[PDB]
RNA sequence: UGAAAAUUCUAAGGCGCGCGAGAGAAUCCACGUUAAGGAACUCUGCAAAAUACGUACGUAACUUCGGGAUAAGUACGACCU
RNA sequence: GGACGCUGUCUCAACGUGGAGCUCGGUGAAAUUGAAGUAUCGGUGAAGAUGCCGAUUACUUGUGGUUAGACGGAAAGACCC
RNA sequence: GACGGAAGGGUUUGGCACCUCGAUGUCGGCUCAUCGCAUCCUAGGGCUGGAGCAGGUCCUAAGGGUAUGGCUGUUCGCCAUUUAAAGCGGUACGCGAGCUGGGUUCAGAACGUCGUGAGACAGUUUGGUCCCUAUCUGCCACAAGCGUUGGAUAUUUGAGAGGAGCUAUCUUUAGUACGAGAGGACCGAGAUGGACGAACCUCUAGUGUGCCAGUUAUCCUGCCAAGGGUAAGUGCUGGGUAGCUACGUUCGGAAAGGAUAACCGCUGAAAGCAUCUAAGUGGGAAGCCUUCCUCAAGAUGAGAUAUCCUUUAAGGGUCCUGGAAGAAUACCAGGUUGAUAGGUUAGAAGUGUAAGUAUAGCAAUAUAUUAAGCUGACUAAUACUAAUUACCCGUAUCUUUGGCCA
């Protein structure tokens, strides 16, 4: 599966020839190097492994350095992924933008906002109490179990805790511009991780 | 710099024209009904202008057959045509939102800049 | 009316859909004419 | 989650907090070095800076605006007359805060403040 | 038996095994193949 | 953004002055409707000796909506009261002129006739 | 939201010796009179720090 | 200031509530603000919101002729000359 | 009970402010308390199981939240006899 | 499907008085659900006195959905608009150490009836405190210690687990099949919505007690001018970047494959026939398992692998400056070899024309100076200031066997 190691530069809209407005977020991508290979018959399976943006040259740890050492002419890198089943690159290689030239959708992934310790209330849509005629009861929990029967709380009952920061992958994101000069793509809609924050473009699946 | 701001330079390809909020304006832009374009016209009052960037938008408030309408624009818009500056008016706000309140008369004028001679 | 959109491909053709057949499994599917292109829901093929 | 960067709020309400702010500006202006908590400390260079760099240039009209923030008139004259002239070329961080420890009774983090050049005597 | 070959007999052999720390010590003593070779070959297993 | 109990100006000469909503059609939980949507109104106050009686039920359409909705070409219509027109059986206006401004939208929802006997299209 | 019985000698012991828990703050001896003084804090003993006065110490 | 001992500010005078300091998660409690809709919530316009003064205009049914009544409703209030 | 006006009462909640809550330093309780290296489900049973049978799950130990249970604590049930 | 017969369900009204009176808080409502299928709708069928359409009856099937208001404390019921459809039950007639007190079930008062009366009445009306800082178990989250058999640093296969499974309208096929006509398709596609879920701040919209302008009252800066505090927890108004939020934007609910429920088969018996089944061999659904997304080797079954280190090395932690992370945490960024933060410069921007001076007017005030002054939560630079010439942890034990090398 095609995919990119790039950074969520931000959103902006563009204006179709007709006048139609297009929302857009805008992803910036470093140049992404293959730096090595995993095979079906040595490590189980296939895929290539492939890095984005470097490492300053005091904070590399050796084992780091020595996993690039074959490698010609190509820095530790900060990013490092795996495509799985893909073909045409080898090590020491490099990734044009372009790849996405012929390509419809994209699918992005990256690390969603954190939001800390939430409410039930944010964080599930819980409704609340009313907040007059007598009530004592504004945005808590409720109910949570039934009475005896179980005379526990069931595995998996929704209450308050930490909101976001898993990873997410959103789906069939059209893809508005390419622009290579400037390393740069234009999907429509939102893409999941605060400004600066770096995603995992890949060919959408459908 | 930006590669934002960048990209936004190398898709505005249209000028943002020059008026200011209180002047009254006409603006000519393009309708799209299916497969047809009409040039379609609004003379009002400018009474804001908006966002950063190329979000830039300006609204107009007129008043027509007794009824308030008010329309938001994107400032470089492709369908924006022409703008043109009817009479240009002197202010002291930034938003005149107070024209919605304004009745009769006075909800649809401003005291005009007159430029010394 | 908003006119009624000529079911068409985004390589020019019309999408004729048929019903293959293979081994009790009954299957419709979508075709175009232009580039021989075979899917099962037109979704792909616009 | 936290939005409103770029105070500490000083754990009082803005009135209460403005004038803590003001007051000990004033007391670092007279006395060229204080001690106290560190997140104190630290609002306080973020003003006191601002306030120097904005006292560079000495007219009737900046003189008037420090005023506004300045209402020892003493303070405000050492501010446009011995402080800044000695912080004409530096081009920013004209003071120094550093730590001190914990002091004892309710382990506030103390520092001290001061000016990095003493001024005109 | 598709998505696990070893599954059914390893499930039954922990039925019949006692219950407990030494009976689950017992099952860790259990080695289970779907094919009809094993990587114990050092140990010089005697056939049954 | 019209929902139930909402008041609107009824922009049609067939006598009505003021309806108020009690229902938002399509829809199960359906809350809101915009300019272009069917509702069901009661009429709350009418010319007198009209057609159209105080307390009647009806279909209407809506015209005019105090809330902006994104068009696509990204401009926004906000006008300054709410306004409805009834329709009748055939989902076709029952008045035969219509007083004021009329947002746009009615050209896509399919309303050309309600568009063509407006004043102006907006 | 009362004890429904009295906890094990244990378990309080657990608690207790896990949250009353201090830790050593880190150190650095001065670079002027080789005391050892919290890391990144002036000296206490001699008032210097990085080779700078800043207090000036009593009794 | 005002009709006033109201409201607010302030002089003299008396004090800065006898645990504090960092961070501000959720949440509890007391408040401020709001697009569109305006009682659809709810046992109940509960609670809030809103009305408020001064000077004028204008005030029904009913009535024991006293009232109802500040009925309702409407206008004005800065500064300078 | 109804009408007018007005509104976050409600669709529908969000943001902000102040006192707690959070961390650290000092001071420092209460009711309760047979203990406890106290898991769950299906059954049985003074007839609603943390302690039994079978079976399943589970590295050890805390902190911040929420009360489903321990027929919770408080009041030798006020109702019945 | 008359008159009868045989059973289940344990929800209605009861029987019984077995648990409970040193207290098992009783009816509704709000918030929050979960489970059963005897299935309201969507799905797959059989048969009809099923022409089509619309049904009726019956079988399989619980994945998802199953409405808002007027009346009543009301469960229930009725009524008005809807929707593809507005299901039936269990769970202390779910849920008060979560909320509400309308009703029930205290002491007030009045009415109806009974009693000579005191009073009584599942007769009526009104008023009439809802306590408790969570010890354990359970659950929602984050860490500490430890193991994974040399010790660490990264990339991942995956058991297992969670989330996700909704539906209409309209235009074509087709006014064709069918039908006297009216009426009107099965199947298979396209486009537009509703409910619901997630991400996000480009637009729309709210907040914006940072900031700016206008303005009341009083005090202060000696005073004029020009400013500042106080009118709880912004004096009151008019705007507002960043962050946050939805009232916003974008995307998702597929398709396909394997095994199958009901149903329909093919080839053929037992039983020369017949028969879907007995040997075989098949089709077949919102159902099951893969597939989509998230977590996941504490999965002790503790995986695979690329590199570094070999008596304290590799590497990790503490400290400090901070974030896109956040309750203390942890992760992440950075530590003079550095733009991490602050300061400063500049810009995207808010306020919308400052102070001073000058002109005109009796003055109020206006104009010029002036896209001014001021504020710059963001962005881009800049070592000017602060992260120190730094302190603690940290590697093939041993036995047996196989293979290679000698
Ligand atoms: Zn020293």
């Amino acid at each position: 599966m095609l995919g990119l190691i790039g950074k969520k530069v931000g959103m902006t809209q563009i204006f179709q020839k007709n006048g139609i407005v297009v929302p857009v977020t805008v992803i910036e991508f470093q140049p992404n190097y293959i730096i090595g290979k995993k095979t079906v018959d040595r490590d189980g399976y296939s895929a290539l492994i492939a890095g984005s943006v470097d490492l300053k040259s005091s904070k590399v740890s050796k084992p780091i350095k020595g996993q690039y050492k074959s490698l010609k002419d190509i820095e530790p890198k900060r990013y490092v992924i795996e495509l799985k089943g893909l073909d045409g690159y080898d090590a020491g290689d490099e990734i044009k933008v372009d790849v996405f030239k012929s390509v419809k959708y994209v699918d992005v992934t990256g690390t969603t906002k954190g939001k800390g310790f939430q409410g039930a209330m944010k964080r599930h849509n819980f409704s609340g109490g009313p907040s007059s005629h007598g009530s004592k009861f504004h945005r808590h929990l409720g109910g949570t179990g039934q009475a005896t029967t179980p005379a526990r709380t069931f595995k998996g009952t929704k209450m308050a805790g930490r909101m976001a920061g898993n990873q997410q992958t959103i789906q069939n994101l059209e893809v508005v511009l390419i622009d290579e000069e400037k390393r740069a793509l234009l999907v429509k809609g939102a893409v999941p991780g605060a400004k600066g924050s770096f995603v995992v473009v890949k060919k959408s699946k459908k | 710099m930006d590669l934002i701001r960048k990209i936004e330079a190398q898709n505005k390809k249209n000028e943002a024209f020059v008026f200011n909020v209180g002047d009254t304006v006409r603006v000519v832009y393009k309708i799209i009904e299916g497969s047809n374009e009409r040039l379609q016209s609004f003379e009002g009052i400018v009474i804001s202008f908006q966002n950063k960037g190329i979000g830039k938008t300006f609204l107009i408030r007129k008043i027509s057959s007794g009824i308030g309408v008010e329309k938001i624009f994107p400032v470089y818009s492709p369908i924006i045509e022409k703008v043109e500056v009817l009479r240009r008016g002197k202010v002291r706000r930034a938003k005149l939102y107070y024209m919605r309140n304004r009745i009769g008369k006075a909800a649809m004028k401003i005291k005009e800049r007159l430029t010394i001679k | 009316r908003v006119g009624s959109k000529e079911l068409i491909s985004r390589w020019g053709g019309k999408i004729i859909m048929k019903s293959k057949f293979e081994n009790g499994k009954i299957k419709h599917y979508a075709e175009c004419q232009t580039s021989k292109n075979t899917a099962r829901k037109p979704r792909d093929l616009f | 989650m936290k939005t409103k960067l770029g105070f500490n709020r000083l754990s009082r309400k803005s009135s209460h907090r403005r004038a803590l702010l003001k007051n000990m500006v004033i007391s670092f202006f007279k006395h060229e070095k204080i001690s106290s908590t560190k997140t104190k400390l630290f609002e306080v260079k973020r003003f006191a800076e601002r306030l120097i760099t904005r006292a560079k240039v000495d007219t009737v009209h900046n003189r008037r605006e420090l005023s506004k923030f300045i209402h020892d008139k003493h303070i405000l004259n050492k501010l446009f007359t011995k402080i800044s002239p000695v912080f004409r070329q530096r081009s920013g961080g004209y003071t120094r805060m550093i730590k001190l420890g914990k002091r004892y009774g309710d382990a506030a983090e103390m520092a001290i403040l001061e000016l990095v050049e003493k001024p005109l005597k | 038996s598709e998505r696990k070959p070893c599954a059914p007999l390893e499930i039954a052999i922990k039925g019949m095994l006692p219950k407990g720390p030494l009976g689950r010590n017992l099952f860790r003593n259990l080695k289970v193949f779907s094919g009809s070779e094993h990587t114990l070959k050092a140990q010089n297993p005697i056939k049954l | 953004m019209i929902q139930m109990q909402t008041y609107l100006t009824i922009a049609d000469n067939t006598g009505g002055k003021v309806a108020q909503c009690i229902k938002v059609l399509g829809g199960s939980k359906r809350r809101y409707a915009k300019i272009g949507d069917i509702i069901t109104i009661v009429v709350k106050q009418a010319i007198p000796n009209s057609s159209v009686k105080k307390g009647d039920v009806y279909k209407a359409v809506i015209v005019r909506t105090s809330k902006e909705v994104r068009r696509k070409n990204g401009t926004y219509v906000r006008f300054d009261d709410n306004a409805c027109v009834i329709l009748d059986a055939n989902l076709s206006p029952r008045g035969k002129r219509v007083f004021g401004p009329v947002a746009r939208e009615l050209r896509d929802a399919n309303f050309m006739k309600v568009v063509s006997l407006a004043s102006e299209v907006i | 939201a009362v004890p429904k019985f009295k906890p094990s000698k244990s378990r309080s012991r657990t608690r207790r010796s896990i949250n009353m828990r201090k830790k050593i703050p880190q150190f650095q001896e001065c670079s002027n009179c080789g005391n050892l003084g919290v890391r990144h804090r002036i000296c206490l003993k001699c008032g210097y720090y990085r080779n700078n006065q800043y207090l000036e110490i009593g009794l």
